[PDB]
């Protein structure tokens, strides 16, 4: 039966992919005045069908790769990561129930950072290099933060297990306790996935790294980020917002959780369509010198906090 | 075959090490030290290490290796010699892999056996705990000697790089 | 370099030395050395050309590697023991590894073809710190770890460092290539007594340092680099070649000098133990060392070398370096013989 | 070296006590205030002897005990304690805040039928006290006579005969 | 709010923790009686395997001490099939 | 140690980690603590030239413990015998070691 | 006392984030000395059983160990159900 | 010892062997340098794990932050040395046999 488990977690995620785009198109036209994908399908029902259709039937390019072997390296790695990191998630029960899930995220999620490196390497352009260097250093700068904040909430929790989170949120979100942590959370998760005001890739203008890719190798490169937007605010909601789970009627809890989940995404897209770009250099620089200060000052505040109140977690 | 995983993978981490001790292109040669970490921390888990198996991912693999890889792609400018020691080094570990499952005894310096790694496990364990995680939590309340000197060197790292690479 | 990240690094080299000579575990032994390593590295760079890059990069890759093989060592001592204690090694492949890691890091030979070089790309007083300080190290867990060391291993490297110091240094025109080889040779004297007697090993140890630190002492105050550099002294500073003759003949074991003092007991230490022909043997290679010590006496105190016509310019201005301890370090070099029975201290 | 000494399989047998963890977590508290007496000497006996072979009559009594405990709820308590534990293993995690209110109900029985307390928060976790009749172990570890020290060195520190006596020096 | 709560929490794995503690007597004594069977299982096949062996003595101690040694993984599921030594070594790493 | 700093201070800077006996957080005893104990108060004060022979009892018993050398050369024994017996029909697995 | 003031103000003005951070850092510094609940975290932590209470053989001389778990002699958790 | 350190043990060997013998590039060898390393790293841990020494759990993360402290300052001089001859080739470094 876990093999069924396997696939009842792998397609939904995919399908709920491939309708975030409709989503996205058409709340950004209605904060735009117009409407988006009303015409291929009731609704624009039909629009991610045939957006995928038409890009795995498209030739494509495949360049003179200096390697020809992390060209196909590269969306492997980022799909294959991409769909792991969903495996330890309470949604309320995990498919695997990990004991260091939290720490397992946080691994696999540093590991995201060579399908861009090696896809740099594999164009075989030298300016394409250089946006892959950009985008580099971008994701593990603002993974500083991630680990750090991090660290401070589960010093209220006491373990790393993610489910251990819904227990310590029983009586009260820790938005509460601690919402100066869930600000720069919030905004360290979208210079990760490089998404605006902090998309430099996509950022025309001034350069992306996945620009040699076409039809179905690109496709998969948008599939693995789009995946990786919604798992982020699945976690920020279990770590900031977390849901009462009552053993006898799970389903209840699934239903809070997922609309908490989607309204997070869908604030993903709303800041998209409402602010301008941050230049490569003013982005570094709200992390080393803006965020970081105030992420280890409120590690400081987070270690003393629960001891001289007596309120340290359980281990167990 | 599933109660022997620990040697595969262990097969697997040398296969990985005689890839880039062959030494072919920078890239090509982190990407083999990639393999053997992962198969390392794989190892590692299995001995009842999950904090040390996953602070290889992070630290290790999401770290240095990634440090490694950035330096390779701005400082490298992307034969036989090769193919031959990459063939010398899996005859050797064929003929090592071949003999400690033909005899199960081997003698290369030390005397190795090949009954099961699974056979030197401990029998008896109950405790509401985890033995590998409360010794890493006791640096904080026994190693206050260790936090220091380990504090210090990383501060020192950090001014002799800035003074190594200003070049004037 | 700013001063006080100046004062900052070399408290961290001294650290790094204190932490290894304290420390009774293996991990802290290592992480004294790797402090070490660290902090030496910025100041063999200080001066920004390609050989000072060179210098530093022959000598990460030496001192990289020898840390690594310690510390394989150290994980097969704690198999086959399952303890850390800085004390005899409980395997007998540990021990050769231990021994080969602290060979290369002294720089005894066959692992010595560093010191020549990385000694030639650096400056003067970074060559000081690397000839006398970064040798306090490793003999401080030689000095822990004697009884365990195999004998033919030991006698071996320390043969080897005594020939190849003295042949080295008769082809060296270059100062500081100089004392690079006779650096190895007195390492061998050093590492041949230890088996037998260490309280000897600490006594050649210390006059060793003395004697060192005088020479680039006097090297440092004219700024001289080369043999012929060097000649030109007695036209210049007349005093500072007396002090450069009285050390070099100490240096070569000539009495009634202090350099005879160490060379004296380690013949006494090995005789007792009817080692004979061992010690014959070290005494004779070392005039090896007297001949590439008299020849600079010849070209510095004992002839008048040729003189250039812009040294007139240099009598008008006085010496302005700090030539700290000089005077002290130099009386040391040569008049304590007849306090010889003073290295009952070290015991 | 020697041989090694084990008891036979008819040395072993007992009556076990086949009931699931969520039983036992169901009566731990009460279990662990009745048999406190059987269960310490067994414990006294494990961490004296450090030897299991030397502490088997003490197990059997406690496996006794236990059979006797769970047949008292078995007469008296049989349908609140059996809702008690089916609330119990429910959970994954087998928590006790989750059926406060069954407990109640199987508290209060055994109070009723068999005067049982339930011991309070850090009762079960006190170091006690057991009057036992079986000899201390004299050498629990097996050991051997250590090897004797090395003569001492005691007397009055005069100086050296003659100074150091380094060849030619005379002091 | 979050002292108030982690103050309970801490109160609830104190009479958690006291759960085992007062149910590890009762383990501790199936679990010697467990052990020792399967030493003796071994012991008796181990007689009828090497009853004609050059110089074999059944149930030798390796060694010299006559103190309670600890069995290894080896020692006790050395001839018992593998699905069931594979529970009792990597069972627990790999759950879930 | 080359300088004894911390016995002259009684200051403990790395003596806690020495050992596998000493005291460990919780009480939690390493596999060989009782070999270990033995050996280190067999060879107490008498310097390490006595104790290579004095202890050496207790040593390859610490050994044993260690690396468990003797046992799996032991183990090996008897599971070749069993197979070479396994190979002729000259021997039968009870059922509860199937 | 104008100084102070002077400069307290001009951080603020046009280094609020870094005004930030050295108040809390700082806080965490100073209260738990001040802190009347310090005490009891340690309290809690020692309180807290995760190994099992080895029994004492009883010598006839040891008035202040129970006999049994719930006697009034020994440790009590009083103060834990009122906190 | 046992079977997995066997391999354990030879993946340092090779590693050894590679850092020994340099092909052109100094990006080669420091990877041959932090191979070594991860083999200390994984044989260590497979050693404390095993005999449940616990306080020595702490010390395979010791050994990762002092190893990647040191491979920090090995890039930066691979840097130095291409921003001088434009490679990383190690016959470069050559200038100093005079
Ligand atoms: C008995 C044993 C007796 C033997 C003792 C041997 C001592 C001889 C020292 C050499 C003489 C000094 C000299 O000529 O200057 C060279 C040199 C300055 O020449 P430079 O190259 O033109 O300037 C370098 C920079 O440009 C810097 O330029 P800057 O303008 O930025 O200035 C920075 C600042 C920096 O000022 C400092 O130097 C102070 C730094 C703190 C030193 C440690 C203090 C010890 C107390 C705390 C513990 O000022 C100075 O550099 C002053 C000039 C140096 C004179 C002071 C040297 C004091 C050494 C005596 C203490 C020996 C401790 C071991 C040395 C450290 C080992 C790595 O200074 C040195 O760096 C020499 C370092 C000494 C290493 C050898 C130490 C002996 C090892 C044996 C120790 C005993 C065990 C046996
Ligand atoms: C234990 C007792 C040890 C007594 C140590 C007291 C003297 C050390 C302070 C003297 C000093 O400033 O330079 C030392 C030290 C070395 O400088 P220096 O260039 O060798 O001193 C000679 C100058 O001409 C110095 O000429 P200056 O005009 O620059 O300064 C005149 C200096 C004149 O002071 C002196 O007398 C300097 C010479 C004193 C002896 C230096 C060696 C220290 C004693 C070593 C003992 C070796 C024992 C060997 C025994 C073997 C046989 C048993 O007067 C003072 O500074 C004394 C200030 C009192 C504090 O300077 C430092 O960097 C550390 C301060
Ligand atoms: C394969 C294709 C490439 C996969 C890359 C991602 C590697 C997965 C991460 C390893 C698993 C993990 O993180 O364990 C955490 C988790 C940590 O969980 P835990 O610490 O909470 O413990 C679980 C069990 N309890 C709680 C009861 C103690 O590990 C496990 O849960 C189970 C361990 C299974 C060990 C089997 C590992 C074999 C596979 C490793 C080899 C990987 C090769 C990689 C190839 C090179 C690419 C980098
Ligand atoms: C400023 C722009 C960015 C901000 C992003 C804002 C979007 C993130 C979501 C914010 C609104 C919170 C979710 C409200 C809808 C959740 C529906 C739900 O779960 O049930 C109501 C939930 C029910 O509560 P519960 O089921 O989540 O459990 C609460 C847990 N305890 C009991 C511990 C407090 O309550 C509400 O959210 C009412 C508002
Ligand atoms: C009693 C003890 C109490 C201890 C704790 C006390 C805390 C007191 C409050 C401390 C300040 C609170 C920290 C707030 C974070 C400040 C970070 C910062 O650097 O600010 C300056 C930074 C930059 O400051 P700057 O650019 O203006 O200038 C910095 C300083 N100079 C002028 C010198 C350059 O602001 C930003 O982060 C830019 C935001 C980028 C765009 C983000 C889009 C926002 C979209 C709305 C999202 C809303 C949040 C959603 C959360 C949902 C979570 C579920
Ligand atoms: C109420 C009472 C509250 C306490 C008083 C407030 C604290 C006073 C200090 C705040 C002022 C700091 C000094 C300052 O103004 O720095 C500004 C300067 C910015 O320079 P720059 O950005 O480069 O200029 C660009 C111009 N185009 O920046 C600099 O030049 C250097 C700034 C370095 C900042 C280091 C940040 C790391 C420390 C993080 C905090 C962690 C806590 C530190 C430990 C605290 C221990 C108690
Ligand atoms: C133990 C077993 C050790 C010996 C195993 C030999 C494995 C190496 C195989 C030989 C090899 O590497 O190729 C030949 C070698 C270098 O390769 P080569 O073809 O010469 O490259 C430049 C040609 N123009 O050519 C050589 O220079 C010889 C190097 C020594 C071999
Ligand atoms: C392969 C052929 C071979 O067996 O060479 C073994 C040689 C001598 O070793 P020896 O123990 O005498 O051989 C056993 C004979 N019964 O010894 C060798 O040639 C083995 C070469 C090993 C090189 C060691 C380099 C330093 C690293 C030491 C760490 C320990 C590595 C050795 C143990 C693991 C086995 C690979
Ligand atoms: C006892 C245990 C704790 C011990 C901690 C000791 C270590 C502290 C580590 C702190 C982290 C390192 C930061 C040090 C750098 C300080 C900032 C600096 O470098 O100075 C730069 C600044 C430049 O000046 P400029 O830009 O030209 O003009 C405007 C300046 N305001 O020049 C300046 O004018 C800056 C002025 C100096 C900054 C002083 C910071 C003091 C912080 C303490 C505040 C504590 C208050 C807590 C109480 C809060 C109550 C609400
Ligand atoms: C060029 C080759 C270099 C070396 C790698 C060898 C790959 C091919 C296999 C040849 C050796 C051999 O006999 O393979 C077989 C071994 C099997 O080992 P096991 O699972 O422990 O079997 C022992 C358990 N029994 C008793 C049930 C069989 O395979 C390996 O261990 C995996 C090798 C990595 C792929």
């Amino acid at each position: 039966m876990f093999m069924i488990n396997i696939l009842m977690l792998i397609i939904p995620i995919l399908l709920a992919v491939a309708f975030l785009t409709l989503v996205e198109r058409k709340v950004l036209g209605y904060m735009q005045l117009r409407k988006g994908p009303n015409v291929v399908g009731p609704y624009g029902l039909l629009q991610p069908i045939a957006d995928a259709i038409k890009l795995f039937i498209k030739e494509p390019l495949r360049p003179a790769t200096s390697s020809a072997s992390m060209f196909i390296l590269a969306p492997i790695m980022a799909l294959g990561l991409a769909l792991t990191m969903w495996i330890p998630l309470p949604m309320p029960y995990p498919l695997i129930n990990m004991n260091l899930g939290v720490l397992f995220m946080l691994a696999m999620s540093s590991l995201a950072v060579y399908s861009i490196l090696w896809s740099g390497w594999a164009s075989n352009s030298k300016y394409a290099l250089i946006g892959a260097l950009r985008a580099v250093a971008q994701t593990i700068s603002y993974e500083v933060t991630l680990a750090i904040i991090l660290l401070s909430v589960l010093l209220m929790s006491g373990s790393f297990t993610l489910s251990t989170l819904i227990t310590t949120q029983e009586q009260m979100w820790l938005i509460l306790p601690a919402w100066p942590l869930a600000m720069m959370w919030f905004i360290s998760t979208l210079a990760e996935t490089n998404r605006a005001p902090f998309d430099l890739t996509e950022g025309e203008s001034e350069l992306g790294f996945n620009v040699e890719y076409a039809a179905g190798p690109f496709a998969l490169f948008f599939m693995a980020e789009y995946a990786n937007i919604i798992m982020m605010n699945i976690f920020t909601a279990i770590l900031f917002l977390g849901t009462s789970h009552n053993p006898h009627m799970p389903e209840l809890y699934t239903i809070n959780f997922t609309i908490k989940s989607l309204l997070l995404t869908m604030s993903f897209l709303w800041i998209r369509a409402s602010y301008p770009r941050f230049r490569y250099d003013q982005l570094m620089h709200l992390l080393w010198k803006n965020f970081l200060p105030l992420t280890l000052a409120l590690c400081m505040w987070h270690v003393s906090l629960p001891i001289l109140t007596s309120g340290i977690p359980p281990q167990t | 075959m599933m109660l022997y995983i620990v040697f595969i993978l262990s097969v697997i981490f040398v296969m990985g090490f005689v890839g880039f001790s062959s030494k072919p292109s920078p890239i090509y040669g982190g990407l083999g030290l990639i393999v053997s970490g992962g198969v390392g921390c794989g190892i590692v888990l299995n001995f009842g290490g999950s904090f040390l198996g996953l602070m290889v991912f992070l630290i290790y693999l999401g770290g240095m290796m990634v440090v490694f890889g950035y330096t390779t792609a701005m400082a490298t400018e992307q034969n036989k010699a090769v193919l031959g020691a990459f063939v010398t080094g899996l005859l050797m570990e064929f003929f090592m892999v071949y003999y400690v499952l033909k005899d199960k005894e081997v003698e290369v310096v030390f005397e190795f056996n090949g009954l099961g790694d699974w056979v030197i496990y401990d029998t008896g364990d109950s405790g509401f705990f985890s033995e590998e995680a409360m010794g890493i939590a006791a640096l904080y309340s026994y190693g206050t000697w260790l936090v220091i000197v380990t504090g210090w060197s990383l501060l020192i790292g950090v001014v002799v790089i800035m003074e190594i690479t200003r070049g004037n | 370099m700013n001063p006080i990240i100046f004062i900052i690094i070399l408290l961290t080299i001294m650290l790094g030395t204190i932490i290894v000579m304290i420390s009774s575990h293996w991990l802290l032994v290592w992480i004294g050395f790797e402090m070490n390593m660290l902090a030496i590295i910025p100041i063999m760079m200080k001066n920004h050309n390609p050989r000072a890059t060179e210098a530093s990069t022959k000598y990460f890759l030496t001192q990289s590697t020898a840390s690594m093989l310690l510390m394989m060592a150290v994980i097969i001592n704690l198999m086959f023991s399952g303890q850390w204690t800085v004390m005899k090694l409980f395997n007998p492949m540990a021990s050769m590894l231990m021994t080969m890691a602290l060979a290369m890091k002294l720089g005894m030979a066959p692992f010595h073809f560093w010191v020549p070089e990385v000694t030639q790309g650096i400056p003067l007083s970074s060559g000081l710190i690397l000839l006398t300080w970064q040798k306090l190290a490793p003999m401080s867990v030689l000095y822990q770890i004697f009884p365990s060391i195999n004998l033919n291993l030991i006698l071996t490297l320390s043969v080897l460092s005594i020939l190849i110091g003295g042949w080295g240094g008769l082809n060296q025109t270059q100062l500081r290539k100089i004392m690079a080889y006779s650096s190895i040779a007195h390492m061998g004297w050093m590492t041949a007594v230890l088996p037998y007697n260490p309280t000897m090993t600490l006594l050649n140890l210390i006059i060793y340092i003395i004697m060192t630190s005088t020479m680039f002492t006097m090297f440092m105050a004219n700024s001289t680099t080369t043999t012929l550099s060097l000649s030109h002294t007695w036209n210049k500073t007349p005093i500072m070649t007396v002090l450069i003759l009285a050390t070099l003949l100490s240096m070569g074991g000539l009495p009634p000098l202090s350099g005879f003092m160490p060379k004296w007991m380690i013949i006494q230490e090995m005789t007792k133990n009817n080692s004979i022909i061992l010690p014959t043997f070290m005494a004779i290679t070392a005039l090896l060392n007297l001949y590439f010590y008299m020849r600079l006496t010849y070209s510095t105190t004992l002839t008048m070398f040729p003189s250039t016509n812009n040294m007139k310019m240099k009598w008008q201005f006085p010496l302005m370096k700090k030539m700290t301890f000089l005077p002290t370090m130099v009386v040391l070099s040569t008049m304590m013989l007849p306090l010889t029975p003073m290295l009952s201290v070290l015991e | 070296p020697g041989i090694v000494e084990l008891p036979s399989l008819e040395d072993l047998k007992v009556q076990e006590v086949k009931v699931s963890s969520s039983v036992l977590k169901a009566a731990a508290h009460h279990y662990g205030a009745q048999c406190d007496k059987p269960n310490k000497e067994f414990m006294l006996c494990r961490w004296e002897e450090k030897d299991p072979r030397r502490c088997l009559e003490e197990g059997k009594l406690v496996n006794q005990c236990a059979l006797e405990f769970f047949r008292q709820i078995k007469r008296h308590c049989a349908e609140p304690f059996t809702e008690y534990w089916t609330c119990i293993d429910y959970s994954g995690l087998q928590l006790f805040r989750r059926c406060r209110k069954q407990q109640a109900q199987f508290d209060e029985c055994v109070l009723d039928k068999l005067g049982w307390v339930r011991p309070d928060l850090g009762d079960l976790s006190k170091v006690t006290k057991v009057k036992t009749d079986r000899p201390l172990p004299e050498n629990p570890y097996h050991s051997r006579a250590r090897p004797e020290p090395n003569p001492e060195v005691e007397g009055d520190l005069k100086p050296a005969r003659h100074g150091s006596r380094l060849f030619f020096w005379t002091m | 709010s979050m002292m108030k709560w982690n103050r309970e929490r801490r109160r609830l794995q104190i009479e958690d923790f006291e759960a085992r503690i007062a149910l590890m007597p009762l383990l501790q004594a199936e679990k010697d009686r467990r052990v020792l069977q399967m030493l003796r299982e071994n012991l008796e096949e181990e007689a009828t395997v090497m009853k004609d062996v050059p110089g074999w003595k059944v149930g030798e101690s390796v060694f010299h001490t006559t103190r309670w040694v600890t069995p290894m993984m080896g020692e006790l599921y050395g001839l018992r099939a593998s699905e069931e030594v594979l529970s009792a070594t990597y069972g627990f790493i790999w759950y879930t | 140690p080359f300088f004894d700093v911390q016995k002259r201070l009684g200051v403990d800077l790395d003596r806690w980690m020495t050992i596998q006996s000493a005291e460990q957080p919780h009480k939690i005893p390493s596999r060989c603590h009782a070999f270990e104990k033995e050996w280190i108060e067999c060879a107490h004060g008498i310097g390490s030239i006595r104790a290579e022979k004095e202890c050496k009892i207790e040593f390859e018993d610490f050994r044993e413990c260690l690396l468990r050398q003797k046992t799996m050369k032991r183990l090996h024994a008897i599971r070749r015998q069993r197979e070479k017996l396994i190979k002729e029909g000259k021997y039968t697995p009870p059922p509860h070691h199937s | 006392a104008e100084r102070v003031a002077a400069f307290l103000k001009n951080v603020w003005a046009k280094e609020p984030v870094l005004v930030a951070s050295f108040a809390i850092a700082g806080l965490a510094v100073i209260l738990p000395t001040l802190s009347p609940y310090t005490k009891y975290s340690l309290m809690i932590n020692r309180a807290t059983p995760y190994n099992y209470p080895v029994p004492l053989r009883d010598d006839g001389n040891m008035p202040d160990v129970p006999s049994h778990p719930q006697d009034p002699q020994g440790p009590s958790l009083e103060w834990l159900k009122r906190l | 010892m046992s079977m997995v350190y066997m391999n354990i043990m030879m993946a340092f060997t090779v590693s050894l062997v590679g850092l020994l013998m340099y092909r052109s590039h100094l990006m080669s060898s420091l990877l041959c340098l932090e191979g070594m390393m991860l083999s200390l790293f994984v044989m260590a841990a497979l050693t404390i794990l095993n005999s449940h020494f616990t306080l020595a759990s702490m010390m395979p993360i010791i050994l990762l932050v002092f190893a990647a402290c040191e491979a920090a300052l090995g890039l930066s001089l691979l840097v130095m040395v291409s921003n001088t001859y434009g490679t990383d080739y190690v016959q470069n470094l050559n200038l100093l046999q005079c």
